[PDB]
RNA sequence: AUGUGGACCCGCCCCUUGGGGUGUGUCCAAAGGGCUUUGCCCGCUUCCGGAUGGGCCCGCGUCCCAUCAGCUAGUUGGUGGGGUAAUGGCCCACCAAGGCGACGACGGGUAGCCGGUCUGAGAGGAUGGCCGGCCACAGGGGCACUGAGACACGGGCCCCACUCCUACGGGAGGCAGCAGUUAGGAAUCUUCCGCAAUGGGCGCAAGCCUGACGGAGCGACGCCGCUUGGAGGAAGAAGCCCUUCGGGGUGUAAACUCCUGAACCCGGGACGAAACCCCCGACGAGGGGACUGACGGUACCGGGGUAAUAGCGCCGGCCAACUCCGUGCCAGCAGCCGCGGUAAUACGGAGGGCGCGAGCGUUACCCGGAUUCACUGGGCGUAAAGGGCGUGUAGGCGGCCUGGGGCGUCCCAUGUGAAAGACCACGGCUCAACCGUGGGGGAGCGUGGGAUACGCUCAGGCUAGACGGUGGGAGAGGGUGGUGGAAUUCCCGGAGUAGCGGUGAAAUGCGCAGAUACCGGGAGGAACGCCGAUGGCGAAGGCAGCCACCUGGUCCACCCGUGACGCUGAGGCGCGAAAGCGUGGGGAGCAAACCGGAUUAGAUACCCGGGUAGUCCACGCCCUAAACGAUGCGCGCUAGGUCUCUGGGUCUCCUGGGGGCCGAAGCUAACGCGUUAAGCGCGCCGCCUGGGGAGUACGGCCGCAAGGCUGAAACUCAAAGGAAUUGACGGGGGCCCGCACAAGCGGUGGAGC
RNA sequence: CCUACGGGCAGGCGCCGAGGGUAGGGCCCGUGACUGGGGCGAAGUCGUAACAAGGUAGCUGUACCGGAAGGUGCGGCUGGAUC
């Protein structure tokens, strides 16, 4: 039935990726949404937008990459080269503010959804708040 | 496993076996020598190698390796017992404390000579 | 007797579990002593309040075995009593029929719990010794008395066991207080000094008691601090060791020269001690006064002063340190790998070297390394590991939109987290160890306030999951009944005659009671040739002549219906090849066992000839497997190409479902996998944790039995394994050579020499 | 026995009761005549099952048989080589 959407989505993007698709859809919901701004404001992708595949709502999801490289295997650097669930229907993941981790000394983010909406771990930590740690990205 | 089953069953603390019934861990019993006896080594090696059959006050009877040059050990001894297979010598599983009770020390030893217990000679020194 | 008050019953208010108040009625107090003696000091009574200490109850937490699965009859609740300071099945009478359990009851094992301690990057693991806190115990079992408080270590009673006294009637005793003795054991201290300090009991006080305590004694048992000297001192003594015979080492090390001066001797000499008490003041505040030291003639200060202890382990690799001799698979070493069989850096000694140093090694135990129980942080195609398959219970997990609640979650404030220990300052002992002061953290839990993204929950909506409806399909899916032809055996008939059969070769065997081969007829049993596939169907096992009936699944088209109805699934229940079992049929062919013949050194086999169970049917058992894709189920995501089975379309081509092959990305130890994943992800289940012992023993469950499921330990090894590499080998393959054999001609083996 | 005549004390009976006994159940250890296998130990005996088509492909559940490895039946697997 799908348990994870929110893995859905990341493994989508995880995917495309990895074959320096121009795009993917992934199943639309409100919370997913929240993610992808986040995600596109941190430059991890191009941007977002909704969409009707057999006229169901979609966010086709623009990715993004490096440059094409030099020697063999010219393969474009990944701008997402890790993504990643932590909270999962099996184990959800809390935590308090004095405990959101610094995730590659913050060349990378989480992700995190809060009371507050959810956030970074930069704009969580500053606005004093915790919740569900729902993924890391570098 | 899942992390459902993790909390259904956990994971199981591995118990340890001891190498040694000096019986309560006891880091040396005391003995009576009953046979003297001598034994081959197996497996590549060849020697005459000498051993103790010892009556614990643990209450086990048990077998018992002589280290050391040549000793002083007959059939009503009395020993320290340590601990200490011997590895060539199936079923001997501990060696006897040289200087303790009627086992005397190695005799003409100038290197090693603590274990063996030997005490210090006298010429230039 | 007095009753400030308090207690009880009844009532009434307030308050809400038995908390305050109040009104009749009843009931309850007391002790005296001392004086520097008319006014104080110590006491006594009742009441209310505080402080301290406790009892009871509750949430949460607190080890191993499920080879312990069902436990309970004061049991579970109730009404009324009793008992208590007090609640309560704490106890009792009666009533009801209850209580607990896989979220692990009941049972067994083991253990005092904690603050802490050790370890670890942390998470975690181990631990509870000193010190502090709580419990429990006082030779073993019970019991109550007294009392604010005990069911009372040095109080009482009784029973039990042991020791001592005994005039045999009876008694006495309880070091898990301090010392100490003995026994056990690898092993654990003085029958010391002192109440001077701190604390404790009684006392108006003086004081008395205090093996609490403060000290000292003994053990390198541990930690810290310090000594065994310091500066000169040779191209370099001797001795010992190497040597390529030239030289090298020990080595500034020694001898020797200055210098300092642990030990030891002389002198002074503590802090810890100001209070209790007495005097002034008032017996209060304040002031004055006197006593008091176990440690100890110690610490510490001053004068003098002697060069004055070094050991243990290691030197093959892991690991820091190499040579000569001795030795010859011996003696021995050995943590693991392994050394030793005449040149051993591995054994023993020497020299030399490395490492620590009043210690150094050993054994034992904990954590570490061990991401080797993996939460952080592992795995299951072939290495250990996917349950034989399903159905489905409990449980776990759950698509999109809106609203309510705020249980999880997050935030703020606050109470709590004692002391010690831990972290950081600054201080005290010359330092440190040890210690004083102050600061800082700190999981967890309580109370009040707030947030609402995600999780939960309640209510509402949707249609992408799921299910359903209409129409169309392919199929060895299953069950029952029927039926067809070929073949084998047997029986009858004809014709026919000397063998058939069988093997490497044979023989046993069958055949003149006429076999074999041939034709005709009949009986029966079992199995279905071509089609047939690299095919199809089923969840697995597994399913194959044809027909009919009954019946399970599943695919496509339309996009009509329901509205998250979903996934997974411990246990349960069902299915489950062959062999095997029971009862009863049946029995052609085949065929364990068995009876024979060959072969062979032998042949309890391979080959041949017989042949019973069985193989077949029905019913009932068994429940296993190389039950294999050796690959759990479900869902989403990530190039293609090619062949095939089966739907639909606008039928060159497009679009579903299924079976193969090659292969993107990627993964893999490799082999390989690769939209039919072993790729990328989520959910839920099962399983693994070195090899042998062992799928054994024991126990339980099941079974008619055969057996099946579950499943150890002792002991023992340093491997056991998987994939791939190079070879080598094959009574594997292909290609090919050589007087290798074949074709030839002459020899040797015989005789003499 | 004491009494202020209210009662108290002795004493007696009873319930509970440590422990004791008898019969029946269970559980834990010892010790054991006799018996079954197992590990380990340079150079003992019989064959030769397996590894190369191991000279009868192997392995496997099961059933029977046999000094021993094993062999045979039936069914399964390829984790069999040779085209
Ligand atoms: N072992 C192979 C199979 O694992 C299967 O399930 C597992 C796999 O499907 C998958 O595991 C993946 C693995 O596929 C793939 N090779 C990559 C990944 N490392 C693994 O993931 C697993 O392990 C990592 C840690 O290594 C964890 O962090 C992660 O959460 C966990 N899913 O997720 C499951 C997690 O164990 C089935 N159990 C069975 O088919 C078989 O056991
Ligand atoms: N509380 C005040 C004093 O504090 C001390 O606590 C402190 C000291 O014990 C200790 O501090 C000192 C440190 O300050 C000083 N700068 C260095 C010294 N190594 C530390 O000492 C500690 O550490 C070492 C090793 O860990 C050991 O000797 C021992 O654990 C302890 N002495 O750690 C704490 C913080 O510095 C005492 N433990 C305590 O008995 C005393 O009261
Ligand atoms: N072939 C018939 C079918 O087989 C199944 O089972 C039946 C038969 O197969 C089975 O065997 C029959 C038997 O009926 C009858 N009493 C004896 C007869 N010889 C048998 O005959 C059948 O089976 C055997 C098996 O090889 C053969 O003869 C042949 O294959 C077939 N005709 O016995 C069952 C009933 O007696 C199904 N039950 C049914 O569909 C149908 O009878
Ligand atoms: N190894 C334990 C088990 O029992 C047997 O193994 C034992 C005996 O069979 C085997 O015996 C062998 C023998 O077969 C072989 N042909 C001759 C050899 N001398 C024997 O050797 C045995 O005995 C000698 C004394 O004679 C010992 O020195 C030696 O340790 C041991 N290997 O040696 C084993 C010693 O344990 C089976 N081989 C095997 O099933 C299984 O591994
Ligand atoms: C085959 C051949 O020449 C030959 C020669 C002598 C004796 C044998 N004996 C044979 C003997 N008949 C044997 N059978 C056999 O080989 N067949 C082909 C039937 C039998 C089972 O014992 C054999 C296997 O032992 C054998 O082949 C020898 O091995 C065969
Ligand atoms: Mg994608
Ligand atoms: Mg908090
Ligand atoms: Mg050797
Ligand atoms: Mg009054
Ligand atoms: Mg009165
Ligand atoms: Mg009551
Ligand atoms: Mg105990
Ligand atoms: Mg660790
Ligand atoms: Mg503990
Ligand atoms: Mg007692
Ligand atoms: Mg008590
Ligand atoms: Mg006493
Ligand atoms: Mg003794
Ligand atoms: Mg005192
Ligand atoms: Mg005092
Ligand atoms: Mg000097
Ligand atoms: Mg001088
Ligand atoms: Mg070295
Ligand atoms: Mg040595
Ligand atoms: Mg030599
Ligand atoms: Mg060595
Ligand atoms: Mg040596
Ligand atoms: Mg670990
Ligand atoms: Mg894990
Ligand atoms: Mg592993
Ligand atoms: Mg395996
Ligand atoms: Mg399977
Ligand atoms: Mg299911
Ligand atoms: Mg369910
Ligand atoms: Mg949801
Ligand atoms: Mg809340
Ligand atoms: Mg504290
Ligand atoms: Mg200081
Ligand atoms: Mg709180
Ligand atoms: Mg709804
Ligand atoms: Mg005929
Ligand atoms: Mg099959
Ligand atoms: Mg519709
Ligand atoms: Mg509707
Ligand atoms: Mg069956
Ligand atoms: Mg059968
Ligand atoms: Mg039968
Ligand atoms: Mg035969
Ligand atoms: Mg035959
Ligand atoms: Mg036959
Ligand atoms: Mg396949
Ligand atoms: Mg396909
Ligand atoms: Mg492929
Ligand atoms: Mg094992
Ligand atoms: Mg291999
Ligand atoms: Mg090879
Ligand atoms: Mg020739
Ligand atoms: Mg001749
Ligand atoms: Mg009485
Ligand atoms: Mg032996
Ligand atoms: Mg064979
Ligand atoms: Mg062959
Ligand atoms: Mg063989
Ligand atoms: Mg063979
Ligand atoms: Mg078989
Ligand atoms: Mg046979
Ligand atoms: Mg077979």
């Amino acid at each position: 039935m799908l348990t994870d959407p929110i893995a859905d989505m990341l493994t989508r993007i995880r995917n495309a990726t990895r074959v320096y698709k121009e795009s993917t859809d992934v199943p639309a919901s409100r919370f997913k949404e929240e993610i992808l701004r986040i995600l596109a404001r941190e430059g991890f992708i191009k941007g977002y937008e909704r969409v009707d595949v057999d006229g169901k709502p979609y966010l086709r999801v623009y990715l993004k990459y490096g440059p094409r490289r030099q020697g063999p295997d010219p393969r474009p650097e990944q701008v997402i080269h890790h993504i990643r669930r932590i909270s999962k229907p099996g184990r959800r993941v809390y935590v308090g503010v004095k405990e959101i981790p610094r995730v590659r000394r913050g060349l990378g983010i989480a992700i995190l959804s809060t009371s507050k909406g959810v956030l970074t771990d930069r704009e969580a930590r500053k606005l004093g708040v915790g919740g569900e740690l729902i993924c890391e990205v570098w | 496993p899942t992390i459902n089953q993790l909390v259904r069953k956990g994971r199981e603390k591995v118990r340890k076996k001891s190498k040694v019934p000096a019986l309560k861990g006891a880091p040396f019993r005391r003995g009576v020598c009953t046979v003297v006896r001598t034994v081959t080594p197996k497996k590549p090696n060849s020697a005459l190698r000498k051993v103790a059959k010892v009556r614990l006050t643990s209450g086990y009877e048990v077998t018992a390796y002589i280290p050391g040059e040549g000793h002083n050990l007959q059939e009503h001894s009395v020993v320290l017992i340590r601990g200490g297979r011997v590895k060539d010598l199936p079923g001997v599983r501990y060696h006897i404390v040289r200087g303790v009770y009627d086992a005397a020390g190695v005799k003409d030893r100038k290197k090693s000579r603590s274990k063996y217990g030997t005490k210090k000679p006298k010429e230039a020194a």
